[PDB]
């Protein structure tokens, strides 16, 4: 798999392939890596997919509990410290688990990778999964914080483009999100395939 | 039990018009020992119910004395409520998964037979908890070597008698006496019907072995 | 894989199933267990198919040159004896399980041979994966000095036995019966299990596929 | 499996099941261990059937060669010590335990044990194989200096039999030989024929 | 799996007097990729070829020793080669190595040079023949490609439909494996010409 | 040493329509090389409008199934409703992960009808990852099977072909034919076809004979 | 650990590799030479376990010049490729598996440039663009990315320093420079080192 | 250990031991507390200065973190037990949400405190 | 080590070796295998001797204390089915291989065998440890159902004897215990009193 | 491997840190800071695995502050020293052993700066200049050569700087950029960052 994410003014972009494996069996062409936790902030998936869904359903439920007893929406840094904190107690009891909280609060635009092994860590652009380290290349020579939305979306559909020509365990569909003070929007779930027709 | 001591050897069972019938050689082998060559591998759990067991006997016997407790408390309530042979069979299976899951495995590998409410009942259990039934069963090297008979037999004839029945597990012990070596000439055989369980004492299976002055 | 022989009155029959199996996805529904020795001798295989095939193919060469050298027919003693010693040599890690079989001027002999160089000298063997079930049908219904009619019907019920109880073994048997005097090799001799026939259609019309390329170039006949 | 020898006065007594083993599963009910090395030396085979008929063949053969260039007949003590030299030289391959009987003229009826590891022993009566360990008392107590053609028989059907009842390894029909000056005397023991010992029978 | 480790899928098909081979592209390190026209398929003659998968460095050896032999052959004997006779060339070119084997998996088809009847068939690790009359597959896809062979597969087919139908069955079978695809070639094979067409697939 | 899992083949398909929703398995169990019996469901009703299958460890297979007629149960007894679909598939994910430190060696499938009336697939991993499909295979044969329904049902790799939506009839026939053709050429599966459908009017269980081994 | 990078072009082969030379957290050399000319117009990159790759690269190189002196006529790249798998194919079988991780470039004045890759495990490809190393995960989208098989010479340099400025900013290893040169028809040509303060 | 239901409700409906505790509190020394808009202020009135006591170790104005501050009146022992439980608590959410408390966060945990000693046994 | 135990008309037998070995090494050469569990119960004990030490204690303790309460004899069931729960839940950890032995007023003289792995039958004679493989064709050739008392101590002490002769970790003297109506009379044998069997000589 | 350096002087305690965080092959962060604020006069750096470091340190922290608030005067420098090393000795032999690798630095109005030096089992030592990593190999000949127990803040930060370009030309991995910051009477100060 590949993910992407990284922050620019107008928001938060999102992006990620939409294959599964089991080994070298494509199990699934249409998974949607990236959960939407709430209206107001989102995670995606890298490794288990089981861990990751199971374990940001869970943080989800508590930033509802959070939410209700407050009256305020969480932010996303207590809400990777919370995921963080609950891996860490299975740490070393074979969690695979990579993921990327993102959402906007008080502060701003506010983008954290938590993983299994425990860290987490803010910034500006990030990428999780066997496509991450093609998706790098593309993402830091295109990236710029000053940047049209559409320019935004082109060059994160452009990187998981290259990252799953190269990489065989990620493909499928881009499902690219866009996050802004509002809340999140899903703008496209373009196929790589008419991107191939596309960018050739 | 992580590793088996003292094991007993195959089981085989088939259900026939209006019964079931179920063997099992009197031996108790510790590791290519015949140690202990009379032993009861067979159970009579209640009027409608049998059972027989392969593998570690110490833990069938474990199994002998908890069910027995079981069906003992069933008849004292007196509420003319009896353990049926399928409830026996779901209680085993759920009592050997759980023992699975724990990594403490009972290594028995069973056979449940019963005849309730005009209906034959076989069924297996393996000590991971699988279970399954079937108009035959056989465990072991059984498995292998008696079950094609009996499944060809039964699938040409899909309803046996109560003789021929019995004359096809003789058979099957016959096969299973010349082909594996953890087994015994003595065996029992245990039938249930309406009547209800009766088992049989030691038999032979009458060997020939004419092929050797070849 | 389940093979499987007998010795009946006058000669022997061979018999075995015909899936080859990568794993346990079928590969060959039609394959051929049953290996050309000699005229008179034959022999079927189990365990690894290759080294199966190249040992009979050896001893086949071998004893070609051995019967036309001497001006008589082979032996089976010789190809145990060959085969057993070759086995040996390589102490097992050439996996060919065999039954072997032929009729010489001494009278019908049959052998199976273990990939370490065990042989056994039986009237009835079975070898491979449904090997216990066919010894079981043979336990059964053996019985010394059969007709030839009745020892087939053996051999098939054995092999079938093998097929409907075992997962490596199935899609047809092959038969094979050699005598003093005649070989009668039935390769389709029963057809136990058949694909079903397909009920929809799915044949894709010209232009279903996409192409980008496209290269003819012309062969010269004459 | 269960292999025994005896030597009586003129001769010996050889003894095998006929039993081998894979695992659990009996591959052949019928096998003949008793191997004719020469017209009166006999072999018992235990351990690798492999590796016990390899042996046995190339044995036969330089015995053979070297009796016929010899042009007199061979000796058990010659047998053995070339089973002896085969199996010490690959102790580390060959998982295999031998027991040699014969007559010659010079020695008359001899027995010879060559057990795993190549080392060569003459014994009045040696046993070997899986069930060997459970007649070694049997053997130890019955035995009596003196005894007969017949009587070493029956006492070696006696210890088969035991061992076969107890030992999964060991089965099958007794098979038997009997040899000397005069030749070979084989006879198959089967079903009632086997001695049969009573079970407790509580 | 050490078949894994470069991954690729070959597959053939018959038809009436006409064969079809089919073969993936990729070259790939176990998930990453290098080259998007790998050749697997080599000619072994006028109408007749064979089709490598597993190991790339034992493809490449073997096809090599391979032509190496056929061209002694062709020269010495004065004839194309057989289809049957590359098979038991094969066989033993592999066995050769049977202690530290070429980790490959091949395939031929080809038409008899005097009949033109068609032959396929596939070779084990170590240089196990399968004659069949219908397909043969080969690499880590062969679960996948095998069930739709058997569907799309029917008898005595023309040119077109043999086209279509390996068309379908290898593009719907590498779009479900990660180490395979990147494009897939199709060489028809018949009595008067060889046509060569390369497919539209999904590079991911 | 002590192996708590087995391999006890079985497959597994589900297929979704307009206004149905087909599962369908074999019927065949097997440990090893050997056949336990030929006539054993991988296919059970959990309600009217829903139908599970599950494949592998027949142990944890039973054990699965149990828990969910009990959940469901507990459900309706305590919110006075019968389970939807996709609740049934969230609480078997979390039971899936409850032991995934020691899991359920099993794939599982729901079939069933939603709330709107729709077909519904929901495929799951062992470890509780669940995904909805318009199709899938489970089991031994998935990867067999997998391909042909991704060129019928979806038309993938298909070039100027109708979309048409799926009918009774022609999913029925494919499910038929794709069985025959991973019996021809699998081991595991092979002893018979149980389809159970369901639909609005209920649950129809059909069967159809496959070559024995 | 060691990172080589290839970039074919319709009339030129680009290649470019680390000047390091390391043994463990210490850094020993940081002007090591990994390209070795096999003739005037071919050259061959090796990457891999210390010892081999310097005793292949000097086998190759000792057969290459060889093969001129007898015949008159330098090997094609090709022949140079097939040669050096041939070599290395050999050997991993043998009790000598030389653990090298290659890329090969030439010019013919007849088949025009040429860039060869091979593994470890001596398989071939011809290739437009190739790298080697844990670098070659990061750079190779770039190449992807913003190649064209029409590039000019100056955009190639472009994208290379696009490629080893990512490398730079992204990989935990330090390359501070370069080795670069170019084939064509006229020769191998060396060019600035790409060095990054 | 000790399980006894101290606190009950009386007929009539009142919780006397509730009752009685807030009588104690207005035994207790005087308080005040006033907000401003830039400002916010608290003052407590001694009860006697002394001349010996150390000013320092009577405060009844404490610091449970940088941005909050509480003042009590009552019980000073159980005064001193409540403000290290709402110290404890402050830290250890800055520790486990990234940010400094609300005093709305940290009165609530106080008073779900002080309920949980009206309705628990033994307390 | 080697223990047999063997059931006669209103009694039993026991019998043991008196040998104990760490290794190759004989750290006591007189030791006492036989363990009276009550007055009338006595137990023979194989395997881990501090295994069997503390389950003998354990069921000792347990056995009396039921005893007491009961005000009446125990019974030989009872106590073989205590060593059996008790080897059954730590079947994991202890390697025990116990034959129980006593008499009872209501079922006599009985014989349990409890071997590893906590399964419990009566057996009219029943051996255990190492040496009983060496005597298990022994017993079952010369046992006779209706044996006597004296009967049955010859046969155990021929039986241990030469398990005593042939396995290395069984040696010593030989302990014979005979329980009664009457009560228990314990003898030992050593040197000449053990039954010599002849080995063979050439 | 991550990189601190310690150095003591008379009147202050210097510290420094690389500023990346890693992924298998990728530098994942470039803007890292492995500081952490126990209270205004002292300071603590962790590295080690991942997710430890940040538990452990920011555990301390908050245990501190909490002395603090309890208290009304915030710990010495040895004494938080001795309690982390309390709590890091506790957990090695438990079944979460923290696996982090530390450098503490502190000013006491009385006892004056203080550097403190643990390893990730725990063993204490005060030191007038220290580090940690791969790069303390080579780094720490350069203070042993260059240092004086009497030396400027000046000087200290061009030592520091010497020790940080041999990294840059001798070391494998690449550390870019380091955060610097100095302690004393008056508080923590960072400064500017070094970079290459």
């Amino acid at each position: 798999t590949t993910t992407l994410a990284f922050k620019f003014r107008h928001g938060v972009i999102v992006a990620a392939d939409s294959r599964a494996t089991a080994g070298a069996y494509i199990a699934s062409q249409t998974v949607k890596k990236v959960i939407e936790i709430n209206p107001y902030l989102l995670g995606t998936m890298a490794g288990g997919a089981a861990d990751c869904s199971f374990w940001e359903r869970l943080l989800a439920r508590q930033c509802r509990i959070y939410e209700l007893r407050n009256k305020e929406r969480i932010s996303v840094a207590a809400a990777s410290k919370l995921l963080a904190n609950m891996v860490y107690q299975y740490k070393g009891m074979g969690l695979s688990m990579g993921t990327m909280i993102c959402g906007w609060d008080k502060r701003g635009p506010g983008l954290y990778y938590v993983d299994s092994e425990g860290n987490r860590i803010s910034g500006a652009t990030f990428s999780v999964g066997s496509g991450s380290v093609y998706a790098y290349g593309v993402m830091d020579r295109g990236y710029s914080y000053d940047l049209e939305v559409e320019q935004a979306y082109d060059l994160a559909r452009r990187a998981i483009y290259q990252a799953t020509y190269r990489d065989a365990y990620s493909g499928g569909a881009v499902n690219l999100y866009h996050v802004r003070e509002d809340g999140w929007i899903r703008v496209s779930s373009d196929n790589v395939a008419d991107l191939h027709e596309k960018y050739s | 039990t992580q590793n088996p001591m003292v094991t007993g050897t195959s089981v085989l069972g088939v259900k026939f018009e209006g019964g079931v019938v179920i063997a099992a050689d009197m031996l108790g082998s510790y590791g290519s020992l015949a140690r202990f060559r009379n032993i009861s591998r067979i159970m009579r759990v209640n009027n409608s119910t049998m059972l027989g067991a392969s593998g570690d006997y110490a833990d069938f016997q474990y199994l002998k004395q908890v069910l027995g407790q079981m069906v003992i408390d069933e008849e004292l309530l007196g509420d003319g409520h009896s353990y049926s042979p399928r409830a026996i069979h779901s209680w085993l299976t759920r009592a050997m998964y759980s023992r699975r899951s724990k990594m403490n495995p009972l290594w028995n590998t069973m056979v449940i037979g019963g005849y309730a409410d005009g209906e034959s009942f076989l069924g297996y259990v393996d000590m991971l908890g699988v279970a399954y039934e079937a108009p035959s069963l056989a465990t072991g090297y059984g498995a292998y070597l008696a079950q094609p008979l009996l499944r060809e037999v039964l699938e040409k004839q899909p309803v046996l008698s109560q003789t021929e029945a019995r004359d096809l597990v003789e058979r099957c012990m016959r096969v299973l006496y010349y082909r594996d070596a953890r087994s015994y000439n003595r065996f029992q055989i245990a039938t249930v019907t309406e009547k209800g369980v009766e088992i049989e004492g030691p038999l032979s299976t009458e060997t020939n072995w004419d092929i050797a002055h070849m | 894989t389940t093979i499987a022989g007998v010795v009946y009155k006058d000669g022997i029959v061979l018999g075995a199933d015909t899936r080859a199996t990568e794993g346990m996805v079928v590969a060959d529904k039609n394959c051929s267990k049953i290996h050309f020795i000699s005229p008179n001798i034959y022999c079927c295989g189990a365990g690894t198919a290759a080294d199966t095939d190249m040992t009979t193919q050896l001893i086949s060469s071998n004893l070609e040159l051995h019967s036309l050298s001497t001006g008589r027919l082979p032996r089976v003693v010789t190809a145990n004896r060959m085969l057993k010693q070759m086995l040996f040599r390589y102490q097992g890690y050439i996996g060919a399980a065999l039954v072997l079989g032929g009729v010489d001027v001494t009278g019908p002999h049959l052998y199976s041979i273990y990939p370490h160089g065990s042989t056994d000298k039986l009237p009835y063997v079975t070898m491979g994966s449904g090997s216990l079930a066919a010894m079981a049908v043979f336990e059964d219904k053996f019985r010394p000095d059969m007709e030839e009619e009745e020892a087939k019907n053996l051999v098939s019920e054995a092999i079938a036995a093998g097929i409907f109880n075992d997962l490596g073994s199935g899609s047809n048997i092959d038969l094979c019966v050699i005598s003093k005097n005649k070989l009668d090799f039935l390769r389709p001799y029963t057809v136990p299990n058949k694909k079903g026939t397909r009920l929809g259609r799915y044949r894709c019309e010209k232009g279903t596929t996409a192409v980008l390329t496209e290269k003819i170039t012309p062969l010269e006949i004459e | 499996t269960t292999i025994m020898a005896v030597q009586f006065d003129g001769g010996v007594v050889l003894g095998a099941d006929s039993r081998t083993t894979t695992g659990s599963y009996i591959a052949n009910r019928v096998t003949d261990k008793l191997t004719p090395i020469h017209d009166r030396i006999f072999c018992c085979r235990s351990g690798s059937a492999a590796d016990t008929q390899a042996v046995a063949d190339a044995v036969t053969y330089q015995l053979g060669f070297h009796s016929i260039e010899l042009n007199e007949p061979p000796l058990v003590h010659t047998a053995a010590s070339l089973f002896k030299e085969m199996c010490y030289r690959y102790r580390e391959d060959l998982m295999a335990g031998i027991i040699i009987a014969g007559w010659d003229p010079q020695e008359g009826g001899q027995v010879y044990s060559v057990p795993m590891g190549g080392m060569m022993v003459r014994q009045s009566f040696a046993i070997g194989g899986s069930g060997s360990s459970y007649i070694y008392g049997y053997v130890d107590a019955t035995y009596r200096e003196g005894m007969t053609k017949e009587e070493c028989l029956q006492f070696t059907a006696n210890a088969l039999a035991l061992a076969m009842e107890r030992d999964g390894s060991s089965g099958g029909v007794i098979r038997l030989a009997a040899i000397a000056e005069s030749g070979v005397e084989r006879q198959v023991l089967l079903g009632d024929q086997i001695p049969k010992f009573a079970v407790a029978t509580l | 799996s050490i078949m894994s480790y470069n991954g690729g899928a070959v597959m053939a098909m018959k038809g009436k007097n006409c064969v079809a081979i089919a073969a993936d592209r990729r070259f790939g390190i176990q998930a990453q990729m290098v080259t998007t026209d790998f050749q697997k398929i080599f000619p072994m003659g006028d109408r007749l070829y064979i089709g490598l998968a597993g190991l790339a460095t034992d493809v490449q050896t073997v096809a090599q020793r391979l032509k190496f032999r056929l061209n002694l052959y062709e020269l010495k004997e004065g004839r194309q080669i057989k289809p049957y006779t590359l098979m038991s060339m094969v066989a033993n070119l592999l066995y050769e190595k049977r202690f530290g084997p070429y980790y490959t998996e091949p395939v031929i088809a080809g038409l008899d040079p005097k009949t033109f009847k068609p032959f396929i068939c596939s070779l084990d690790l170590i240089g196990c023949p399968m004659v069949t009359d219908d397909f043969v597959v080969s690499g880590t896809c062969a679960e996948q490609m095998y069930g739709m062979c058997e569907s799309l597969w029917e008898p005595n087919m023309d040119p077109d439909h043999l086209f279509e139908t390996i068309s379908q069955a290898m593009l719907n079978a590498v779009d479900r494996d990660a180490v395979s695809g990147m494009g897939v070639i199709v060489h028809i094979i018949e009595k008067d010409k060889i046509t060569t067409r390369t497919l539209k697939a999904r590079m991911d | 040493r002590f192996s708590p899992y087995v391999f006890n083949g079985g497959t597994i398909l589900a297929i979704a329509g307009e206004d149905f929703a087909i599962v369908a398995s074999d019927t065949r169990l097997s440990e090893g090389f050997s056949i336990h019996t030929r006539d054993s469901p991988k296919c059970y009703k959990l309600t009217d409008k829903t139908v599970i299958g599950c494949s592998g460890f027949h142990g944890d297979c039973l054990t699965l199934t149990k828990i969910i007629e009990a959940r469901l149960k507990m459900y309706k007894h305590s919110n006075n409703k019968a389970m939807t679909t996709g609740a049934i598939a969230a609480m078997l994910s979390t039971i899936l992960y409850s032991r995934r430190f020691f899991p359920y060696y099993v794939y599982n499938i729901i079939g069933g009808l939603d709330e709107e009336g729709k077909g519904a697939v929901y495929s799951f991993d062992p470890v509780g990852s669940y995904q909805r499909d318009s199709f899938k295979a489970g089991g031994s044969a998935s990867a067999m099977l997998q391909p042909l329904l991704d060129n019928q049902v979806g038309f993938k790799n298909m070039q100027n072909v109708e979309h048409v939506p799926l009918s009774l009839d022609r999913a029925m026939r494919l499910v038929k034919d794709v069985f025959i053709s991973a019996a021809e050429r699998d081991v595991y599966t092979g002893d018979a076809l149980r389809i159970c459908i369901v639909t609005k009017e209920g649950i129809r269980e059909e069967t159809v004979s496959l070559r024995k081994d | 650990m060691e990172y080589l990078i290839g970039i074919q072009g319709p009339d030129y082969v680009l290649v470019a590799s680390d000047r390091v030379a390391a043994s463990n957290i210490v850094q020993m050399k940081d002007d090591h030479d990994k390209m070795f000319k096999m003739s005037e117009k071919i050259l061959l990159l090796c990457v891999g376990e210390a010892g081999d790759t310097v005793q292949f690269a000097e086998y190759i190189q000792k057969n290459v010049q060889l093969y001129k002196m007898r015949n008159g006529y330098e090997l094609s790249p090709t022949a140079a490729a097939n040669f050096t798998r041939r070599n290395l194919a050999d050997c991993l079988r043998s009790r000598t598996p030389y653990h090298v991780n290659l890329l090969l470039a030439g010019y013919d004045e007849h088949e025009g440039p040429a860039l060869y890759y091979m593994d470890y495990l001596a398989a071939l490809a011809k290739a437009p663009f190739a790298a080697h190393g844990y670098g070659a995960f990061l750079t190779l989208s770039i190449l992807d990315r913003y190649y064209t098989p029409t590039i000019s010479r100056e955009r190639a340099v472009e994208l290379l320093r696009k490629c080893l400025e990512e490398l730079q900013k992204r990989f935990i290893l330090n390359l501070p420079t370069f080795s670069v040169r170019i084939i064509d028809k006229n020769g191998i040509h060396d060019l600035d080192n790409i060095s990054f303060p | 250990s000790y399980d006894r239901a101290i606190t009950v409700f009386s007929p009539d409906g009142h919780l006397f031991q509730v009752e009685y505790a807030q009588e104690a509190v207005k035994k207790g020394s005087t308080a005040v507390g006033v907000r401003g808009r830039d400002i916010v202020v608290l003052g407590v009135e001694k009860k006697s200065v002394a001349k010996l006591q150390d000013e320092r170790t009577v405060r009844k104005i404490c610091a449970l973190d940088d941005n909050v501050c509480m003042a009590f009146a009552g019980l000073t022992a159980d005064a001193r037990i409540v403000i290290n439980r709402a110290r404890v608590e402050c830290q250890s959410h800055r520790l486990t949400v990234e940010d400094p408390v609300t005093v709305e966060y940290i009165t609530r945990y106080i008073a779900s405190l002080k309920q949980r000693y009206t309705q628990s046994n033994g307390r």
